[PDB]
């Protein structure tokens, strides 16, 4: 199976090798699920915030092309050919694991919309607009939260498995191969001293006779 | 001369087996996992050689068999089963490819069907050159008409369901007596060829 | 990395409205189909809101946040449960006329295994 | 009696709980970074240099006993609130932190 | 003396390698492994000791080095490094500290300079004490700018790349011997310290 | 000198240390996964697979020069940048890469 001759220098390092590799992947576990019952809480809130802060502009642009006369949102979808919040990425360290993060940059492609001329009912257009680029830059900051926790998620599960696997697998495969080894190799050195003496005392008692 | 030995406690150091195998020119094995399950005898490839594998071969290719083309494809499906194994167990079976997928079902297999020679009705019947290598081109025309497929875009499940019958009936071939058709090439070796050839076509496209 | 600066929209009428007055959504100069997908209740399918879903998370891999109301999310369920990755990322918002309902969030499915 | 104190139990105790945590914070640092290190590790981190550097550490001619051994113990400890120094009963502590 | 001493018992725990360690004073390392990857003498900081060290640096010191200082440091980075590269592949690492990586990195430079040397190569083995003394000075130095760096702020991979030409050269040192004058102390290594400076204020705005 | 090369002990040393890694690379692989792998660790693992299966892979009544061994060797080797390979004078490397 294995050598009967100094395994125990390459198996000594390994075993402690594994109990203090478990104690670390420990602490790398309890700071992953340290950060996630916290990001959990946040989020359900978050969830609520950006509900709201949607329905309340969702509803003042509803009010605004019913008052007017006329519907908008087609107006505005063929003007729109450039999207002037945008977002950069950026890693941001969140215990051991880099998870992905968004910070909305406004980049002045448009400043509203030509569509906007509707005598008086236009200021209402024109009003909406500015309620509406307040409330989407809450909900991308917001939004920006969700992408972490998903990558939690995904992190938390490849940590769980390590710390069975050292435990259950490797710690007793080095404690049964240094054992064995260990017990062999003294056997073929206490044999030795009972051969020598063997003999020794054939020898002494030849002497000793007359 | 076949000499039987017997290791202490699972050494194999032992100063009686290692003097037997310095003389040997073939060894073949005997793994206690696999024998638990029932297996036994239980060769592999990582405890065994033969020198005399080679020349062998030759004349089993004269005689009529394909052997030494599948022996080598044969060899590689169990040194790379060995490998693969290693990473379920630590990883998890989430960081496999689908080809290797492939290899540990093909593997398993093979394990049960030539190493197990425990019954279920009766001890195994006479199985020879010939029939041995019915089985061999079976399960390895399952291995590549199946990775060619999920490389080609498949499902696992399709490909695993549908080989079904073609499985149940070379686990149970050897307790059937030899010849079938012939001794050769049995009937029932010979139609499972195109049940692959028939279901690697419906998983393509 | 940073090579994905679209949000892309999958929205009722007057939602989608909104969202493009502040500008997040386009029409794009290198396949020119747009980013954001109208929808409207008994009078568009079922089916579309399941395309547009697939060809912005899989199909597209500029868009940053695809961002769904939960209530359409919900037609096209199947679809989103079984997208599991965070490139892009898609988060259910509140739908209109609805406040939050755990009962259609596919991220919070997700999170439940394992903690 | 008389040449230590009544002190020296409870010092042992908390000089060697803290130096401990400190190896493990030492391990944990290099994987989590410092971008999301726990303020807990901070103060271990600081106090694995500190004990090594002025207890262990030490010139070839210095000596000590127990009394001046003690007062080094307490600038170490210091650094760490009351409530983190437990092993220690109320008394001494409010004396000697 | 200068005693070589080998295994002969097979272990490292044998009699004969216990009877030496004990009656010797200086010990510097080797270790078989790194020495095929081609780095020796590959000396293990750990196995090694010296008693004679305060009186020979005692005497260094009025010899004109200031050696002493670099070499608590020399010996500080090999350890830190070592314990830095079981913890990368134990846990794997997912990241690293900023300053870490630098303990790391001024240790490869040290295996290179030092460390890796040819006994028939005598551009690649050989020089005086002073010699010795500025080439570790240089790298003691690169130590300590690149610790405030990061103090002050700065990434470690804008650390790395702006030093760049300097950390080249210090790198490609170790292919030179006096032969630019009798002296020991050269304007090779005079003018790498002060350009090295230079490059600091750079990495650090 | 005359059928042997003078680059001959320079390149045995370099296809050593690429092959130390490899084999190293192989093991960490196991048991964490890709966690502690990267992109020099990713090469070396192709490295001890080439060289395992081109270089020492021959016929046992091939003849093999001293002269073609060097000339395959470099072949092979062709897989890290000149600044990566050190362990070879930057002369002798220019020459033969």
């Amino acid at each position: 199976v294995f050598p009967t001759r100094m395994t125990l220098g390459l198996m000594k390092t390994k075993l402690k090798g594994a109990n203090q590799g478990y104690s670390l992947l420990k602490r790398k576990s309890e700071a992953l699920t340290k950060r996630f019952r916290d990001i959990t809480k946040r989020i359900d809130d978050a969830k609520q915030k950006m509900g709201r802060v949607m329905q309340t502009a969702a509803f003042s642009l509803a009010e605004v092309s019913y008052a007017t006369g006329e519907n908008i949102g087609y107006q505005v979808q063929e003007s729109v050919s450039t999207a002037r919040f945008k977002v950069r990425a950026r890693q941001e360290n969140v215990s051991g694991v880099y998870l992905s993060q968004f910070e909305s940059y406004i980049d002045p492609e448009i400043n509203d919309f030509r569509l906007t001329g509707l005598g008086r009912g236009g200021q209402q257009v024109q009003r909406a607009k500015e309620i509406y680029s307040r409330a989407v830059e809450t909900l991308v900051e917001l939004a920006s939260l969700q992408t972490a926790f998903i990558i939690l998620d995904e992190v938390i599960k490849v940590t769980n498995r390590r710390v069975n696997a050292i435990e259950h697998v490797i710690i007793p495969r080095t404690e049964n191969t240094i054992a064995y080894i260990n017990s062999e190799l003294d056997e073929l050195d206490r044999e030795e001293f009972y051969r020598l003496k063997k003999v020794q005392e054939k020898k002494q008692n030849e002497t000793a006779k007359l | 001369i076949v000499a039987a030995v017997s290791p202490a406690g699972g050494d194999f150091s032992d100063p009686v087996t290692t003097a037997t195998l310095g003389i040997t020119q073939v060894f073949w094995g005997l793994d206690k996992k696999l024998a638990q399950r029932k297996h036994f005898p239980s060769i592999n490839t990582s405890v065994s050689y033969s020198k005399y594998t080679n020349v062998l071969n030759k004349f089993y290719d004269s005689n009529y068999p394909e052997f030494p083309v599948l022996r080598d494809r044969m060899k590689e499906i169990l040194s790379n089963a060995e490998e693969l194994e290693q990473v379920v167990q630590l990883v998890g079976k989430s960081a496999l490819s689908d080809s290797d997928k492939i290899t540990l079902d093909v593997a398993t297999l093979i394990k049960e069907d030539f190493l197990q020679q425990n019954g279920y009705s009766t001890y195994d019947a006479f199985c020879p050159i010939w029939k041995t290598f019915d089985m061999m081109r079976a399960f390895i025309s399952y291995h590549d008409e199946a990775q060619k497929a999920v490389a080609n875009g498949a499902n696992w499940s399709k490909l695993a369901d549908s080989t079904g019958d073609v499985k149940h009936a070379v686990s149970s071939s050897k307790f059937f007596e030899p010849s079938r058709g012939e001794k050769e090439v049995h009937g029932e070796f010979e139609k499972l060829l195109s049940t692959m050839q028939e279901r690697f076509a419906e998983s393509t496209d | 990395a940073e090579k994905r600066t679209l949000i892309a929209v999958i929205a009722d009428e007057d939602t989608t409205t909104g969202l493009l007055l502040a500008g997040i959504g386009q029409i794009t100069p290198e396949t020119q189909e747009k980013n954001f997908f109208v929808y409207q209740e008994g009078k568009t399918t079922k089916e579309e809101i399941t395309d547009k879903f697939n060809h912005f998370t899989e199909e597209r891999d500029d868009i940053a946040i695809l961002l769904i109301n939960q209530h359409i999310a919900e037609n096209i369920r199947a679809r989103v449960d079984s997208f599991t990755n965070a490139f892009p990322a898609i988060l259910e918002i509140p739908s209109k006329d609805h406040p939050y309902d755990p009962e259609k969030d596919s991220v919070l499915k997700r999170v439940r295994k394992l903690f | 009696e008389g040449m230590t104190r009544k002190d020296h139990g409870d010092v042992s105790n908390q000089l060697y709980a803290k130096y401990a945590i400190g190896k493990d914070a030492a391990a944990m640092k290099a994987v989590v970074g410092e971008e999301a290190l726990s303020i807990e590790d901070k103060l271990s981190l600081e106090f694995l240099e500190k004990f090594e550097k002025t207890f262990i550490t030490q010139g070839a001619y210095e000596d000590r006993t127990v009394f001046e051994s003690l007062d080094q113990a307490w600038s170490l400890l210091r650094i760490y609130p009351k409530e983190m120094l437990n092993r220690i009963s109320p008394k001494i502590l409010d004396e000697f932190y």
